[PDB]
């Protein structure tokens, strides 16, 4: 899935 | 709790070895027995908390995604496989949720009741918003309405708050925009409301970068330049 | 064990699922179920097992040598900061240990004794050494000399049936060359022994490739890089 | 520390 960008670490 | 006989500072201290070897099942671990303690958290303490959670409950997001997903092309021609791939995504989800509400567990005993500044209360509304939009994207029964609207909940009384008590460059606020607006993009089905508050978000934070000392002005616009990643993915 | 009531096959099924998932301690679990069910390892399973502890354990040493970092810094005009990182650094190691154990007991509990084929018993062999490596990496007490000569011996019974049954371009062959040299000389302190044998290994497979088909020419000459690579920083 | 090429996962 596209996933948008949301606040703080982008773990997945 | 397997933490109660650590010292807070032996538990926050070893939450930042925790990130450094990023290990963040254990950083999650010392810091919940942190919260445990009783005391509320200071700045630096809450953001540990929250990387280590964002950290542990983000691996699990992407590992159910590809397992749903393998799952949805199981159920398209496709040849029956049995009903491991149903278990095994299953499996992960009901961690994922585990991990959903042993934070959310944390911040209705008793961060929430207890942060009376902005700064703490928006963070920790914020993150009841964040993690019932996790416990959102893996619902399909009959409470998913309800666990978007305590997601919307949660997200719209920071809000309130973040309004009337931080400028519009605060970093805190900018995060919480940045997710309520993927909120109503991806869970709540109001792509409009998404796209109006990223760019009411991002211009009224550009408009008070000039008050900014050089490194309030780069934690600020790097949030800003989240928003406009999604505006242009979703315009 | 957790795993005693599911199916072998649908063990080795969610093992691939764990995979594509990055899920390895899952994954690692998974195949420790299928092996105690007592039926010996076809090629395919050996390699779940063996990346799915690879990943388990690699996580655990590279968290390791980030605490072991700082705790001989802090061993140095370094300000004292209590038993923390030693503490955690403790941790972390007996976890590693036990995963350790955990393999060289299937291992020994049977994989080894009933695999009579060379493929299968170089690689289980091979397996044994990594495994005591691993544990030779975080030794310091009495047992270290012991625990470096069980990983020799069973790289040197590896070795010895590898040689023997099996042409110098098999991928397994090489695999166990490469860390047969890297045990010489990062733990056994055999520097020379180390650059010999990979550089003996590369040039019997460089004269055997021609041998090979296109895709097994692939497989081989992408470990015969591996060991020009350490040569290269070793000379 | 510097690690060497090992077979497999470079997962550390
Ligand atoms: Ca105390
Ligand atoms: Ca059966
Ligand atoms: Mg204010
Ligand atoms: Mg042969």
């Amino acid at each position: 899935k596209l996933m948008f960008k949301t606040e703080g670490p982008d773990s997945d | 709790g397997a933490m109660g006989s650590m010292e807070r500072a032996s538990l926050i201290q070893k939450a930042k070895l925790a990130e450094q070897a990023e290990r963040y099942e254990d950083m999650a671990a010392f810091m919940k027995g942190a919260v445990e303690k009783g005391e509320e958290l200071s700045c630096e303490e809450r953001n540990l908390l929250s990387v280590a959670y964002k950290n542990v409950v983000g691996g699990q997001r992407a590992a159910w995604r590809v397992l749903s997903s393998i799952e949805q092309k199981s159920n398209e021609g496709s040849e029956e496989k049995g009903p491991e791939v149903r278990e095994y995504r299953e499996k992960v989800e009901t961690e994922l949720q585990g991990v959903c509400d042993t934070v959310l567990g944390l911040l209705d005993s008793h961060l929430i009741k207890e942060a009376g500044d902005a700064e703490s209360r928006v963070f920790y509304l914020k993150m009841k918003g964040d993690y019932y939009r996790y416990l959102a994207e893996v619902a399909t029964g009959d409470d998913k309405k309800r666990i978007i609207d305590s997601a919307r909940s949660a997200y719209q009384e920071a809000m309130d708050i973040s309004k009337k008590e931080m400028p519009p460059t605060n970093p805190i606020r900018l995060g919480l925009a940045l997710n309520f607006s993927v909120f109503h993009y991806e869970i709540a089905n109001s792509p409009e409301e998404a796209i109006s508050l990223a760019k009411t978000t991002f211009d009224e934070a550009m408009a008070d970068l000039h008050t900014l000392s050089e490194d309030s002005y780069k934690d600020s616009t790097l949030i800003m330049q989240l928003l406009r990643d999604n505006l242009t993915l979703w315009t």
